[PDB]
Parts: C-alpha cells; structure tokens; sequence
C-alpha cells in the first residue's frame, strides 16, 4: 500500500536525526537511569510477592493457633463433661487443619 | 416436627456458611497468587526492553 | 469488620515492606558478613572477659 | 429456526463485551455483596421459620 | 441478565474510589462515633423497657 | 416477665460494650503496630536513598 514508502522515508529522516545527535556520555547517562529505573520497579515486583508470601505464612499461623485453641476448648468441654461441644471442637480442629494445610500448601 | 427441621436448617446454615467463606478466602488467596504471577510478565517484559536498549 | 479488614491489610502492608527490606540484605554478602562477624566477636569478647573475671 | 443464528450471535457478542470489561477487584467486591444479601435474606427466612416455632 | 456486567464494573469502580481514600486516622474516628450513636439509641430502647417496668 | 428480660438486656449490653470496647482498644494498638511497620519502611526507603547519593 501507498503508506509504505512514507514509511521508509520517515524511518530514514529519524535515523540520521538521532544519529547526528548521539554522543557517549548521553548514553551512558541514560543506560544508567534506564538501569536504575528497571531494577527499582522489579524490586517493587518482588516486594508484591514477599508480602503474598508472608500474607500466607501469618494466615497459617494464625489457624494454627486457633486450632490449638479449639483442643483447649475441647479439653473444657470434657471437664465440663458436654460431648456435643467436644465432638464440634474436634470438628472445628479437622476443617481448621485442612485450611492450615491449604496455607501450607500455597506457601511451599 | 419443627424443632427437628429448626436443626436441620441450622445444619444447612452451618454447612453453607463454611463452603461460602472457605471459597471466598481461596478466592483471595488465588488472586494474590494472579497479581503475582502479573509481577512476573512485568519483569519479563520490562528484561526484553533492558535487552533491546542495552 | 469493616474497619478491622483496613486495619488488617494496612498491618499485612507493613509485614511487605519488612519483607522487602529483608530481601534488600538476603544473599548481599558484604552486609551480611559484616552483621554476623560483628556479633560473633562480641559474644566472644563478652566470654573472653567473663573467662578473665 | 431462524433466531438461533442471531442467538448465537449475540452471545458472543456479550461473552466479548464482559470479557474485555471483567477484574479481580470488581469480582470480588460484588463476591462479598452477593454473599451478604444471600445471607441476609436466608437468615430472614429462618427468623420466620423461629418464629412459627415459637 | 445484562445488568449484571455493569454491577461488576461499578462494584470496581466504588471500590478503587474508596481503596484510594482509605486511612486509620478516618476509619478510628468514624468507629468511635459509630459506637457513640449505636450506644445511645440502644439506651434509649433499654429505658423504653425500664419505663413500662416501672 | 418484664425484669427476667430487664436482666436479659442488661446482660446483652454488658456483653456488647465488652466487645466493642476490646474491639477498639485492638485497632488502637494494631494502628500502633502499622505506624511503626511504616516507619520500618521509611528507614529502608531512605537507606536506599544514602546507599545511592553515596
């Protein structure tokens, strides 16, 4: 189509406009910001990640130590003598683990 | 009769209430693993552009 | 609830940032040699003393 | 019939205009504000369930 | 049913607006006036009880 | 009937001012501990800052 030509001409115009511009120490300045802007974005990246990694470890001690306080409310319904809240606590200790396994799963 | 179904829409309450907040925190927790999987195409993306400028 | 799910991801933004910080240090030897050199010669100077006391 | 091929269509049509439009954000927001009415409506049910009990 | 895409959008939307605003200085001094106003009017139901008591 | 349910009431505030009580005094202190995991952010922003100008 007609456009090509248009094309190469305006390519070329760019190209010695640029190159009749460049000079050693403007890209040596330049690819250190390029460089410098690069690795402060990716560190940021990687702090998104850290903070999913740690969101999961807390998540997982957090049911973890629920689940040991739902054996110390099982331990109460027993010296309390109430089977029915003993056997929910069991309950409540079996799905707990299960999600705290899930964390575990995520987080591995 | 209706103290025998007040328990068994009790137990259905129970058993909903957990599989909804069960989905909804996996829900979460797989988004969290999407944005970090976004972080990645972003780096990848952003290496190619410090490859072709280097 | 409400207020405490701000309250809670405001704290899980904070515990990212710590993360950050401390990935900042991971496998950067220099720092990190230095840390553990200056504690081990401190716990060996402190039992030195106590061995001459 | 004839309508079939303008429903055919036509669902492609809004599966293209939801797919370019759908977030993980805006899902789980509307995720919590469906759970909630759900909710609310089915605890409002029991109510008159105890209610008819008592 | 169509409507249902534009309420994932403005769900979106409503939050990334309030997401943007949020801080613990406003959310603190909104859940102590909360409070104020939910203990106040619960008071005044607990003295409508008192009053036919007495 | 009306003081059984008077005490009732009673109970019911005394349980609720406890938990929103506690409830608040928690956002305090959890507010507390993100002001300090900002200020934890803001001495390795600012290390980063050192490490560069030097």
């Amino acid at each position: 189509a007609l456009f090509d030509r248009l094309g190469r001409v305006v390519r070329a115009n760019l190209n010695d406009l640029v190159s009749k511009a460049e000079d050693p120490e403007k890209v040596l300045e330049q690819a250190v910001i390029d460089m410098q802007e690069d690795l402060v974005q990716l560190r940021q990246a990687v702090a998104r990640t850290i903070a999913e990694e740690k969101r999961t470890e807390q998540r997982l001690n957090q049911d973890t130590q629920e689940a040991k306080k739902w054996e110390d409310r099982a331990k109460l319904a027993l010296t309390n003598g109430e089977e029915n809240l003993a056997r929910e606590a069991l309950a409540r200790k079996k799905s707990l683990t299960d999600t705290a396994a899930a964390y575990q799963t995520q987080l591995a | 009769q209706q103290r025998t179904m007040s328990e068994n829409l009790r137990r259905n309450l129970a058993a909903l209430e957990a599989k909804i907040s069960e989905a909804k925190t996996k829900k979460n927790m797989l988004q969290a693993r999407a944005k970090a999987a976004k972080a990645n195409a972003e780096l990848q993306q952003t290496l190619g552009g410090l490859g072709t400028s280097s | 609830a409400t207020s405490a799910f701000e309250r809670m991801e405001n704290k899980v933004l904070d515990m990212e940032a710590t993360s950050q910080a401390a990935g900042e240090l991971a496998g950067f030897g220099i720092e990190n040699q230095f840390a553990q050199l200056e504690a081990s010669s401190g716990v060996e100077d402190e039992l030195a003393a106590l061995k001459a006391s």
